[PDB]
RNA sequence: AAACUUUCAACAACGGAUCUCUUGGUUCUGGCAUCGAUGAAGAACGCAGCGAAAUGCGAUAAGUAAUGUGAAUUGCAGAAUUCCGUGAAUCAUCGAAUCUUUGAACGCACAUUGCGCCCGCCGGUAUUCCGGCGGGCAUGCCUGUUCGAGCGUCAU
RNA sequence: AUAGGGUUUAAUGGCCGGAAGAGCCCGACACUUCUGUCGGGUCCGGUGCGCUCUCGACGUCCCUUGAAAAUCCGCGGGAGGGAAUAAUUCUCACGCCAGGUCGUACUCAUAACCGCAGCAGGUCCCCAAGGUGAACAGCCUCUGGUUGAUAGAACAAUGUAG
RNA sequence: GCGUGAGCCCGGGUCGAACGGCCUCUAGUGCAGAUCUUGGUGGUAGUAGCAAAUACUUCAAUGAGAACUUGAAGGACCGAAGUGGGGAAAGGUUCCAUGUGAACAGCGGUUGGACAUGGGUUAGUCGAUCCUAAGCCAUAGGGAAGUUCCGUUUCAAAGGGGCACUCGUGCCCCGUGUGGCGAAAGGGAAGCCGGUUAAUAUUCCGGCACCUGGAUGUGGGUUUUGCGCGGCAACGCAACUGAA
RNA sequence: AGAGACCGAUAGCGCACAAGUAGAGUGAUCGAAAGAUGAAAAGCACUUUGAAAAGAGGGUUAAAUAGCACGUGAAAUUGUU
RNA sequence: UGGGCGAGGCUCCUUCUGAGUUCCCUGGAACGGGACGCCACAGAGGGUGAGAGCCCCGUAUAGUUGGAAGCCAAGCCUGUGU
RNA sequence: GUUGACCUCGGAUCAGGUAGGAGGACCCGCUGAACUUAAGCAUAUCAAUAAGCGGAGGAAAAGAAACCAACAGGGAUUGC
């Protein structure tokens, strides 16, 4: 036959998705059993056919993805993978708001005598 | 011996596997100066560990 | 000079003491009530060589 | 054993009396499978499009 | 002792160990000789440098610390190029 | 007088010096700060149309998605695409995924692909037995919750 | 106690099944081969300080007395439970279902292991025929296994072995 | 040809891409030796030598070529504490078939444990898996600046059994004790005969059996004296309640 | 990332090459050798002697006094004249 | 002594950039020798059948196409004393 | 007596978290030699160094005087 173009891939909904990956299952195992003792253009359809069933996977799991983000929205909790991955040491620095809070009476003083803007001259 | 572990079982199979020569296209490449599997072991002539 | 004969048996490694053929110590019952202020009595079932 | 008959009635929809396995020295697993007395494998292996 | 002596080696001292690969695990002991196990801490030591290269970072697949420094120039960003398909 | 030993030249042998070359070393200067229980460094076994090694990757396995470029790949074969648009490539970039068995390694163990327990689903007459699939069970310490022990101790 | 009569632990003993339908030994016909078909027979006793393995009853030696655990059964005790039209927790006979995981080829040595090697060295066990003879002594033979160690011609000295 | 000399210059042959003169600057700057370092090659020399384990011979076939390949016929040896038939440790494809120039088999080689391409190891019953031995290592605790040392029931609040609920989450007894690893020769539930492949079988095929675990029905047994009868006895038989 | 009055395959790092690789040791560890045909494989068709390896003709090339034992090819040692 | 705007400027990636294959000799092949020209804020370096500024990639100069996120900041608009 | 608090000490696969390993050229501590020199050798020297062990960062450490001075007085720390 032929690919299976991601490009149409998308525009599907997920029952008709893992059909396809039904059928494509199969003769890729069929096409196998006759393989022994032949050999021509059909050994360009396993490579064909392997391929193809990795882009559907891929799409299955996308998709799956980019939901399961949308409902755990507007929560404190979110499962592990999901959490960002930046680094070790960057997930345990102070954030933001707590490494720029101040005393009160230091920012008494910044309110009255800051840092002015002036010129001496010649 | 005949009675043996997967461990000493699977690893043997790896070291038979790899000990057959180079194929034949591989010489008519662009560019190569492979000659000759450097890496030939023979029961008679070298003991593997284990 | 190294260590002597009779400094070595301290280490306790060939100089212990074989105890697979004993089965228990010989001691007496232990101090109770029955017996500080009346008595008990039992039968003798084997008289055996350790 | 008990992975190997379940897949072949879902895929072949044969029967089996027992099955037998080893380790082939290469590395990989060979299964003897004798199906049912009713059912004939001669021609099963030729509508299954095994070489015949 | 001699060849007389040599035919009654057919014993192993030593095994295949679970953490180095190699063959220098104690089987009485039951402790490699090349890398520690089963301690936490790997064998190193500063008196043979040549030891210590042979087993050092980047002698390996480096299968993720290889990544790392092509996302630390991007900043370690997350989501898509505006306007992808998907 | 030949043969044999010894010296030199011409051509032919043995051997790899010399001359010329270099996608490699060595030293100095300049810029930057980024590993790991969200499973690191290291180890093992596997994957190609025809592969043993090196390089690359993990049952989605000599790669998949997405962005950019705009016609290849090449030892052979095969087809693929042909730019209409539905896009060649071991290309370049890289923001989404996959990632077997192990390793600080974490149910108990391992010179064994060993032996258990808890929860849910599907089969065989099945809350208890057998099989298949999915999710769990290490230690030290901090904060909070909950159920308890003690004539340590207070009040009716 | 002797004697007479009984019960019981222990078959690698006798007979019957399994089982002659099998295996083995002869004879007579068939023929490119796919192929063979059909006849008979497969018994009866003796012997022993014989060899080998196993079981039983006695005896000798010790200032030496010669492992543990998982696992399985019987007994003492009397908790609980149960019928008169059926109930039944009957260790009796027959019948229904299931039994996962890894090793299994070959040598074990004057060529497959260790001695730098296809080295007169070293490396743990099982089975064990006939004759002479006290005998697993030495010498000859049967089953089974080898005929492999660079060869051809001559016969001085000096050697190594007899 | 020039110079006392280290050296400089030209002719002829071979070869194929860079290289000199003159004044200053700079250094890893000149070899016959060090039983010098690495690589290569000679005389000795076609010499020493290839001599333990009793031994070979005739014809035919294959082939470019046969003492050491194959068949047949003679002659010999090992002589059941074997040169026989099978295993443990160790080796790891050496096992079987077809084919083959060089290299290896200290002579030859059509032959090979060598080279090239394919093929081969089936288990509820045989082993591992289970239990412990000498011994090793966690836990409670104490030492040490520390990598870690001692400790194995010890100055520890250390465990498991039953039942019922529509539904898991609710009840009720007992309590001196409470981990793992460690044997292919110790302890241990159960398979025997016949046939079969170029190469495996107590496994594959045919026939006839057995053990453990889990479910359930018929036959027979017992009971209205509620949990069986007989023998003086040792005890007998197809069954014949039994928790802590 | 940019450079040098640095070394030029017995030098420069142990490694310019499938190098911490092949190999040795029970083990801790020890640890090499090995770069260059031509501008382009155009890597010798066909005939003849031989059991075969290969030889003699004849070809490709500016050159085979460059033939996958391949640029230049010194000395020790050897053969023929 | 509070709040909110904010031109304009600076960092990063990405589009594009001058001039002979003119004539003759040697050679298997001019990138060599001879004659005549052109470019240059570009005669650094490499490739192409032998020493190439003009055959090809690049090189020098300020600009130019497109895009993303943070900084800096001229100067404005508005509250107010418990 | 009943019932409700307080203090100390525990259970749980209770809710949510956190530590180990690698690297260690440079940096903060602990521990700690001998060869060698003195023409011998023991205090001394090599050296408050090599090996061994614990803990961090892009720098670490140090640091706003219980200081230096004796002057007409200087004024946290680090480096040349
Ligand atoms: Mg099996
Ligand atoms: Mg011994
Ligand atoms: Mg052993
Ligand atoms: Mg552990
Ligand atoms: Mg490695
Ligand atoms: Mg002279
Ligand atoms: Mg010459
Ligand atoms: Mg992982
Ligand atoms: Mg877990
Ligand atoms: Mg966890
Ligand atoms: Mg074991
Ligand atoms: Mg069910
Ligand atoms: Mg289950
Ligand atoms: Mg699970
Ligand atoms: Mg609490
Ligand atoms: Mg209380
Ligand atoms: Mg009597
Ligand atoms: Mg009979
Ligand atoms: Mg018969
Ligand atoms: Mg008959
Ligand atoms: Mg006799
Ligand atoms: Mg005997
Ligand atoms: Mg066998
Ligand atoms: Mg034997
Ligand atoms: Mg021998
Ligand atoms: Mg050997
Ligand atoms: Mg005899
Ligand atoms: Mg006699
Ligand atoms: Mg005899
Ligand atoms: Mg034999
Ligand atoms: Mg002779
Ligand atoms: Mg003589
Ligand atoms: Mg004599
Ligand atoms: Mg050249
Ligand atoms: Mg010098
Ligand atoms: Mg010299
Ligand atoms: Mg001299
Ligand atoms: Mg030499
Ligand atoms: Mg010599
Ligand atoms: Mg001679
Ligand atoms: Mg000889
Ligand atoms: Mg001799
Ligand atoms: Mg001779
Ligand atoms: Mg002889
Ligand atoms: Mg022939
Ligand atoms: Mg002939
Ligand atoms: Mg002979
Ligand atoms: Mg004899
Ligand atoms: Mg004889
Ligand atoms: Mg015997
Ligand atoms: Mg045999
Ligand atoms: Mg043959
Ligand atoms: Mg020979
Ligand atoms: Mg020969
Ligand atoms: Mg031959
Ligand atoms: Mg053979
Ligand atoms: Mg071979
Ligand atoms: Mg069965
Ligand atoms: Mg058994
Ligand atoms: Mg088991
Ligand atoms: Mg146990
Ligand atoms: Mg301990
Ligand atoms: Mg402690
Ligand atoms: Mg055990
Ligand atoms: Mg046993
Ligand atoms: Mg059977
Ligand atoms: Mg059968
Ligand atoms: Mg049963
Ligand atoms: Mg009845
Ligand atoms: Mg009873
Ligand atoms: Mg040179
Ligand atoms: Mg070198
Ligand atoms: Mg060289
Ligand atoms: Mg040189
Ligand atoms: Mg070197
Ligand atoms: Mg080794
Ligand atoms: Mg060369
Ligand atoms: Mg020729
Ligand atoms: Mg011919
Ligand atoms: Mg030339
Ligand atoms: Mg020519
Ligand atoms: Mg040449
Ligand atoms: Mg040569
Ligand atoms: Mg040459
Ligand atoms: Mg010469
Ligand atoms: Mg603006
Ligand atoms: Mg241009
Ligand atoms: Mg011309
Ligand atoms: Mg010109
Ligand atoms: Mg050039
Ligand atoms: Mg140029
Ligand atoms: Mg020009
Ligand atoms: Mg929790
Ligand atoms: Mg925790
Ligand atoms: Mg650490
Ligand atoms: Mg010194
Ligand atoms: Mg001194
Ligand atoms: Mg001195
Ligand atoms: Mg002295
Ligand atoms: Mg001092
Ligand atoms: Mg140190
Ligand atoms: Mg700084
Ligand atoms: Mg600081
Ligand atoms: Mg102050
Ligand atoms: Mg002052
Ligand atoms: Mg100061
Ligand atoms: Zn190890």
């Amino acid at each position: 036959n032929g690919k299976v173009k991601a490009g149409q891939l998308w525009s599907k909904n997920k029952e008709e998705l893992t059909k396809i990956l039904g059928e494509l299952k199969t003769e890729l195992s069929q096409l196998r059993i006759q393989k022994i003792s032949s050999s021509g253009a059909k050994l360009n359809k396993i490579h064909d056919l392997r391929k193809s069933i990795a882009r559907v996977l891929t799409v299955i799991n996308a998709k799956q993805r980019a939901q399961l983000r949308l409902f755990y929205k507007n929560k404190k909790y979110l499962p592990l993978d999901l959490r960002p991955k930046l680094t070790r040491a960057l997930r345990r620095r102070l954030s933001k708001e707590d490494a720029s809070r101040v005393l009160e009476k230091t920012k008494k003083r910044l309110t009255h005598f800051p840092q002015r803007k002036y010129a001496v001259k010649a | 011996p005949s009675h043996k572990t997967f461990r000493i079982k699977q690893k043997l199979a790896k070291a038979q596997k790899q000990n057959r020569p180079i194929p034949q296209w591989i010489r008519l490449r662009t560019g190569n100066t492979i000659r000759y599997n450097a890496k030939r072991r023979h029961w008679r002539k070298t003991r593997l560990g284990l | 000079g190294r260590v002597i004969r009779n400094q070595r048996k301290g280490r306790g490694s060939v100089f212990t003491a074989h105890t697979r053929l004993r089965k228990a110590p010989a001691k007496f019952r232990p101090l109770d009530y029955a017996e500080r202020h009346g008595y008990i009595r039992g039968i003798v079932k084997e008289i055996i060589h350790d | 054993k008990a992975q190997i008959k379940q897949a072949l009635k879902k895929l072949y929809d044969i029967d089996t009396v027992k099955i037998n396995t080893l380790i082939r020295p290469d590395g990989t697993k060979k299964a003897f499978a004798r199906l049912t007395p009713d059912v004939d494998a001669l021609d099963i292996a030729a509508t299954k499009l095994g070489l015949v | 002792k001699g060849t007389s002596s040599f035919g009654k080696r057919h014993n192993k001292t030593h095994g295949l160990c679970r953490r180095c690969g190699r063959r220098s695990l104690h089987n009485q002991k039951k402790v490699c000789a090349s890398c520690g196990y089963p301690a936490a801490k790997t064998r190193k030591y500063n008196w043979s440098e040549k030891a210590k290269r042979r087993k050092v970072t980047g002698t390996g697949r480096m299968r993720y610390l290889s990544t790392v420094p092509r996302r630390f120039k991007n900043g370690f960003r997350t989501g898509v190029p505006k306007g992808a398909r998907g």
